[PDB]
Parts: structure tokens; sequence; C-alpha cells
């Protein structure tokens, strides 16, 4: 079973925990010389690069939000709004 | 190192305001009249004389009435020591008669020629107890 | 002396009973509830002065508005007993009364206490329910108190809807005691969820839910 | 107090007199047991007028109560109240006489209607403990404290409308709120136990929060609502009042390791 | 003890406060779904004051030549006098304000106005009359419809829960009831046009900003 892309009830805004987790994961990837999907423009710090990569929505990750009943809603990072 | 306790049963309001005592490794608590009669002081009044040092104090004696009512069953020394022994056939008396010498108030004497000392002292403890119970 | 106090207390108890029954979803006019003590004395008290308690016992009918939500809800029968220490003797009469009259809810309002030999046959006549109430426990309506929010007994469809929308299980709901004075006031059976609507210093309105067990 | 009489402290005194507990022991100087054979002629020369006026089968043993004149004024009750209380207590198996309040000796005489002498004592015992002259049990004392209160004026604004409120040492909510004279919809106790038992689990929740918040704010501190609300809600969701101990939440159906 | 008791409790992705068993402690966290960090003590100036002052501060009567909006306030105040259709909207607004007054006076019986709520509206307004540099001697280019229907439509965006069923929507309107009382109280036509003297642009900016800050103030799921 799953939950359809329509009728998703969770917050369209990215939580700070989701943000920290995504930035952390992406920084973990960059720290092991993984391809960068944005222009460095002088940046060398993996976390900073992950932040700039987040601002441009160039992070190919997806958040699986778990409801207490066991259900789950999938929200791509590109779709989630970052207002923090 | 022995610890003697004199308990006043029945709080303020209760009718069964009896006074008992705890003797070294003896099963249940013993009424004070039984203790006094086990020490040689048999009749009433003389016990009260050992407790209440003022015959004018009618309140204290009034408080001592149910104690007399309690120990009315035992009317002699032999049956008093027999009572304590039953707690703890005649051997029990010799058991009892030992506890009142070696264990009951050892700080005065552990001899055998002293019974009035411990009796008067016990009466003193009763006096203090009742003085505290009468809010004096 | 004691007469006026008994009459007044029984009167307030009667008013509270009417409020309760009309809160359960039965037809009771507001004018009937607000029955003055003068009228009460001139309708229930004898010319001698003795308060005829059995003269008060009446029946109540579910409103169409209540039939819409709860169709299975039948007529209710309020009974004010005269005997103080009610034993099994009057209990048999009351039980057989509800049995023959064929009602769904019987309110037994005693003035002192009930023998355990009489409460032994109270929950034994399905589907009808017999509820015991002390007169002194109904002198003041507890639901009128400040700290007591309004409880709304909802249907089985409403309950299933609640369980579905929050995707819950019955064990995951907040619980309310069956012997809880509010649950007793509404006459809640086990499994019946109530919607508790309380005021909030942070939102204004807040709706909690409590399943009965 | 009642929504009507708010500033009328004279009624608040009546309610205080109708709530605060009062035992016979609390107003008794002393008690005696005489042997008075002839009922129509007392040995005591002070009770001659009393038995003379109470003229217009029994027991020779007499039970004589002497009350405190000052204590009868504090509790605000008459000799007739006490005598009729004792009478209503013992009904027919206790003949009771007493002197009027105008006399200088507040006296009560009681007679039973072998081994009888040490049978009356118990009676007087039950006369001292198991006797309630007036008020509700447990309610040890009541104080008239005039609280200030914000009330909507008919013109609109909020105005300080001060009301008389009865504080109390002792708790018995189940019988105090059913007393004619006070507003039973605003009555409150710091014992959220009694609230939870009488008014329900929700009222118990509200009182519990009120009390915790009171503890916090008493220090002058301030904690946001949602925290204490969360605590109280967790204490109250199980159906009753779940403690924060090894007896309360630790008995829940959660994980074993937790 | 407190920690170990409240240990396994957090806000899930339906704003429900639960435990490890999934047992609902609070259906909406903090009964309003807001994070405590983004909450400030704001006054509800409709719960206080006389009815006379309340009317003097909130009543708009286009049918009355005395209790109407002066042509100095609104840019269309002259052609607005006597408009029945707009007076319907204003009567609606004022009636809603009265209902809010009743409700608030029921909730806070002591008459307290200062209460912690999300989104500091005062700072937003005083930032509006600072960013756009509006003078207190110029007719606002707003309209009755702009303000009334604008504020009425702003409340539809203040989302805490986001279901599509009746229950969740009821919980939604319940959770934002207080803040909406604050909103209606602050963004009333009389208040906006006379006290604030906001322009159309500034008003829209205020609405957008309020919505934004409200969405920021919501508690984040996963919050232990």
């Amino acid at each position: 079973k799953a939950i359809p892309k329509d009728q998703r009830a969770t917050t369209p805004y990215m939580t700070k925990y989701e943000r920290a987790r995504i930035l952390g994961t992406r920084a973990l990837q960059i720290s092991m010389n993984a391809p960068v999907f944005v222009d460095l423009e002088g940046e060398t710090d993996p976390l900073r690069i992950a932040m700039k990569e987040l601002a441009e929505k160039k992070i190919p990750l997806v958040i699986r939000r778990y409801l207490p009943d066991g259900s789950f809603e999938d929200w791509s990072v590109e779709e989630l709004i970052v207002d923090l | 190192i022995s610890t003697l306790q004199v308990k006043l049963y029945g709080r303020e309001g209760s009718s069964a305001r009896t006074i008992k005592a705890t003797l070294p490794y003896i099963k249940q608590d013993i009424p004070i009249v039984i203790i006094f009669r086990a020490l040689g002081i048999i009749p009433d009044g003389e016990i009260l004389e050992h407790i209440c040092y003022d015959v004018n104090d009618w309140q204290m004696l009034e408080m001592l009435k149910p104690c007399v009512e309690d120990g009315f069953v035992i009317q002699d020394r032999e049956t008093a020591l027999d009572f304590i022994g039953r707690r703890g056939k005649e051997k029990r008396i010799q058991y009892a008669k030992d506890i009142l010498q070696k264990e009951f108030l050892p700080h005065i004497t552990q001899l055998e020629g002293f019974e009035s000392r411990k009796a008067f002292f016990l009466g003193y403890m009763i006096n203090r107890l009742l003085l505290c119970a009468l809010d004096r | 002396q004691e007469n006026e106090r008994n009459i007044s207390r029984l009167w307030r108890a009667f008013r509270t009973v009417k409020e309760m029954v009309k809160d359960r979803g039965y037809f009771i006019t507001q004018e009937e509830v607000e029955l003055p003590l003068e009228d009460f004395k001139a309708k229930y008290c004898d010319s001698m002065g003795r308060p005829q308690r059995k003269m008060m016992s009446f029946q109540a009918n579910p409103t169409e508005e209540s039939i819409s939500k709860f169709p299975d809800m039948g007529s209710l029968w309020v009974e004010f007993c005269d005997e103080p220490s009610v034993g099994v003797k009057t209990m048999k009469t009351f039980v057989i009364h509800i049995q023959e009259k064929n009602f769904q809810t019987g309110i037994f309002v005693y003035q002192n206490n009930i023998t355990p030999s009489a409460m032994k046959l109270v929950p034994s006549i399905p589907p009808a329910t017999i509820e015991t109430f002390n007169e002194a426990a109904l002198v003041v309506n507890i639901t009128h108190h400040e700290l007591v929010p309004k409880h709304i007994r909802l249907s089985s469809d409403e309950k299933r809807e609640l369980l579905k929308r929050y995707r819950l299980k019955e064990s995951q709901l907040p619980r309310i005691q069956r012997a809880d004075p509010v649950a007793l006031y509404l006459g809640l059976k086990r499994g019946e969820v109530v919607k508790i609507i309380r005021k909030s210093e942070t939102s204004g309105r807040y709706a909690s839910y409590r399943i009965c067990m | 107090l009642e929504p009507g009489h708010a500033a009328d402290q004279e009624q608040a005194k009546l309610i205080r007199s109708a709530i605060e507990h009062t035992t016979l022991k609390s107003v008794t100087i002393a008690s005696e047991i005489y042997y008075d054979p002839d009922p129509r002629s007392t040995v005591i020369p002070e009770d001659e007028e009393i038995i003379q006026l109470h003229f217009s089968q029994q027991s020779p043993w007499l039970l004589r109560l002497e009350l405190d004149r000052a204590a009868m004024n504090d509790k605000d009750l008459t000799m007739g109240q006490v005598g009729e209380r004792i009478k209503q207590t013992f009904k027919n198996d206790l003949f009771v006489i007493w002197s009027e309040d105008n006399d200088e000796k507040l006296i009560i005489r009681c007679r039973v209607v072998a081994e009888e002498d040490h049978m009356l004592k118990k009676i007087e015992n039950t006369m001292l403990e198991n006797i309630t002259l007036r008020g509700v049990e447990n309610i040890e004392r009541v104080v008239m404290m005039k609280y200030d209160r914000k009330v909507p004026s008919p013109t609109g604004e909020y105005v300080k409308e001060p009301e008389w409120v009865l504080e109390t040492d002792g708790v018995n909510l189940s019988e105090v709120m059913t007393v004619p004279g006070i507003d039973p919809t605003r009555i409150y106790t710091n014992s959220f136990i009694d609230i939870m038992e009488v008014l329900g689990i929700e009222a118990g929740r509200a009182a519990l929060y009120k009390e915790v918040y009171n503890v916090i704010a008493s220090d002058g501190s301030y904690v946001n609502y949602r925290h204490m609300a969360l605590l109280v809600d967790v204490m109250t969701t199980q159906g009753g009042l779940t403690s924060v101990t090894r007896h309360g939440f630790n008995r829940s159906n959660t994980g074993a390791l937790m | 003890r407190l920690v170990k008791a409240l240990e396994d409790i957090m806000v899930h992705y339906d704003n429900t406060t639960r435990n490890s068993l999934g047992n609902v402690i609070q259906f909406i966290y903090g009964e309003d779904g807001m994070d405590a960090a983004h909450i400030e003590k704001q006054s509800l100036d409709t719960i206080g004051g006389s009815d006379a002052a309340f009317e003097k501060r909130y009543r708009v009567d286009l049918l009355n030549t005395d209790h109407t909006l002066d042509p100095s306030l609104l840019e269309s105040g002259s052609e607005i006098l006597g408009d029945l259709k707009l007076q319907v909207l204003l009567d609606e607004e004022y009636k809603q304000l009265v209902k809010d007054r009743k409700f608030l006076r029921e909730v806070f019986v002591d008459g307290e106005a200062n209460w912690p709520l999300p989104v500091n509206i005062r700072r937003i307004i005083q930032n509006a009359q600072q960013t756009f540099h509006i003078d207190h001697t110029k007719p606002s280019d707003l309209t009755i419809k702009d303000i009334v229907l604008g504020v009425k439509d702003l409340q539809e965006n203040l989302l805490v829960l986001r279901g599509k069923n009746e229950i969740i929507q009821n919980a939604q309107r319940d959770a934002v009831t207080l803040f909406c009382c604050l909103l209606r109280s602050r963004l009333a036509t009389r208040r906006v046009l006379q006290e604030y003297r906001l322009t159309k642009q500034a008003f829209d900016w205020v609405l957008s900003n309020i919505e934004a800050q409200f969405l920021r103030s919501v508690v984040h799921p996963g919050e232990m």
C-alpha cells in the first residue's frame, strides 16, 4: 500500500529537521567527492555547497513522511517550500 | 543495650485507653499492672502510689483506672510472672523472673535484691507519659 | 424545619433530573424545567405537607431531532422511590415495571442507598438499561459547573468517521471512565465516544474526544 | 457566594455558620456522671430550677454536660439546638433536659430510658465524637476573605466588583456545593482529586492545570501553556489521574525497555 | 520523572501529539498547532472597553452621515455614502466583531486582553507605515471590498491542518479561532482606514506578511 500524490495532507513546507537531514546527507555525499549539481562559485565547504544546492532545488532526494497509522506521504525536495 | 517502651493505647477520644509495655524478646505487650504485680507490688492504689505522687491528682488516677481494669485478671505475683512467661510449665516463671532482672531496666541493677527500684522507676515513666498525655 | 429543606433539595434534584433527561436527547420544555418552588409545592406536596415522591415519576420521549441521530433511542422512565433503604423488594417491582412497559432506559432515583442484593439484578435485562442515581448526588447539576465543558455523545457513524479521519484505533483515543460523573450524567455505554468541546487560552475552541470504557 | 447577595457579608456569615463544622466536644467545658435517684429532685442545688421548670421509667444515673458560654457565641448556636441535636440522635432511649441561655450555667442533663454505670460513659463518648451540631464534616474551618473581582459593567467596561468568598481549611466538595445559599457553579478546591471524582475527568484536568500553573506562577516564573497542558493531558488521558511515578505512567502498556 | 514520563511524545505529520503507542495526547498540538517559540503576548482590544468605545472604534455606517467614513480617509468615501450593498458587508463585519467580543468575554471571563498568540500584527503594521512611508494626510486608495473581503479571505489561508474532510476542517477553524479574532480586531475597516491609514499596496503586503509569519509559526512535525 501507499498514499497517492494527490490528497496529500501533510505540510507543503519543509520542516527544519527535514532541512537539517537533507543538508547533512548532501554534505555527507559531497564530502566524499560526489558530483556537484550547482556552480561552486568559490565554495569549498561541503555543507555550504549543499546549502547552495538546496537553494537552487538541485538535490535529487525525496522525504518519506510517516503517519502514525503506518501510512506515508512522499515529498520531493524540489516540491517542498523552504521558508527558514 | 536494651530499649524499654511504655505505650499508651487509645488516642484522644478512644475509650480503651490502656497502658502497656514492651519487654526484651517478649512476644506481646504487657499491661503495666501485671508488671507491677510481677515486681511484688500486688494491690491497687500502691501501684498508683508508685505512679501518681499526689493523691489529689484525680485526672491522672482517672486515666489509670482502665489500667486497673486491664490487669484485674491477675491478682498475684506468681500468675503475673506466669503471664509474662506465657508470653515470652513453671519454668516460664523462672524465665519471667529472669527477664525482670537481667533485661528489664538493666541500667539500675542486674542483681536480684532490687525490685522496688525498677517498680518506682517504671511508675516514674508512667507519670511522665501521662503528664505528656494530659497536656501538662 | 427539615420539611422545607427536604422539599427544596428534592425540587433542585427534580430540576437537575429534567435537565439531564433533556440533555440526553428527550423532549422537555424549558418552561417545565424552570418550575417555581411554589408551583412544585402546589403540585406535588399534599394539603397536609407530606411530599408525595411517587407523584413525580414521569416518562420522557425522544425528540425527532434525536430520532434522526439515534433511532434506536426509546422512551425513558424516571422513577422517584419513597422507600429509604431500597432492597430487592422494590427492585423487583421496578425491573418488572420496565420489563412490562417495554422501555429502553429506566432511571432509579433513590434517596439513601441500594442493597448489593438489589444491584445484583440491575444489569441483567438487555437491551434495556437501568441506571441508579442518588438524590443527594443530583441536587446540583455538575454539568453547569465552570470547569465542566460540554460533552457531545456522537453516533456509531460519527465514531467510525472519527476513527477513520485520524486513522486511529479505539485504544489510541483518550479514555473516559464509565463511572465518570459526566458519563453517568449522559448515560454512556462502553465504546461510546464523546466529543468534548472546551474553551482554550491559545485557540479559543478546542475539541477533544473520549471513548468510554 | 450566590450571584445575588455578593456584598452582603451578613449572609456570608450565615453561610460560614452553615458550613464550618461544629462538634459537641468543641463547645463542652466538662462532662460528669452523677447518681441522681429521684428525677423530680436533683442532688445538685444548681439544677433545681431546671427540673422545676421542665415539669409543666428512667435511670438513676445522670449524665451532666457543662458547656462553654464563650464557645456558644463563636459557633452562634443555642442550648435548644444542642439539646434537640442530642434528642434527634438518641431519639427515645435518652431523656434530655437543659437550661435556657439566659441562665449563667449552660447545663445539659441526660438519662437512659445490670452493669449500667460503665455503660453510660460510652454514650457520652459517642456524644463527644460522633455528634455534629452544625456544618459539614471535614470542613474544619471557614474564613470570610473578600476577593476583588473584574466584572463587566452595564455600560460596557470592566469594573472591580469585590465579593465575599469563603476560604476553608478542610475539603468535602460532595456535600458543600449542594448547600442552599452559595453559587455551586463557581465552587473550587485545590484538591483536583475531589474535582475529578465529583465534576468529571475534564474538570479534573482543568483543576490539575490550574494547580500546576499556580505552582509555577507562585514563584513569579512563567511557563507557556502548551507544556503544562501537555503534562496534565498525559496525566489525564488514561481516564483518571495518572501520577508521574513508578506507580503511574510506568504501569502503562508501552515498551518493556522504556 | 517528568522527562521519563513525557519522553516518547512528539508532534506527528498530522499535527497530532502522540506517543510511541500512537495514543492521541492532543489532537492538535498545544490546542492550536503553533510552536511556542513563535508566540508573543498580544492584546485583544475588543474584549475590553465600553460598548460605546467599541462602537466608536469599529462601527462603520455608510447609511449614517455621522457614523460614516470621512472622504479624507477613503479615496472613494464620497461615492460610498449610502451604499446598501457595501453596508451589508460592513454590517457583516461589525456583527462578526460583536460575536467575537461575546466569545472572547466568554473565554477570558476576567476580561484579560493580553494573551500569547503567533504573528505580532502591531510590528507588521508599524513596518508597513515605515516601508511605504504613508502620510497621515492622504486618502487611502483602498475599498470596503478590498479590506473586508481581503481579511475574510486571509483567514482561509492561515492553515494549520490541511485535510479535505469535515472533521479536519472543523479542527482547523477551531485552532485558528483566537488568532482570527485578533486578525478581525486589528484589521477592521475603521481601524485600517483611520488608525493605520494603509494603502492598497501596503495592505496587501500586510496580508501576505501575516500569512507568511503564520505559516512560519506552525509547529514542525517531529518536534520532541
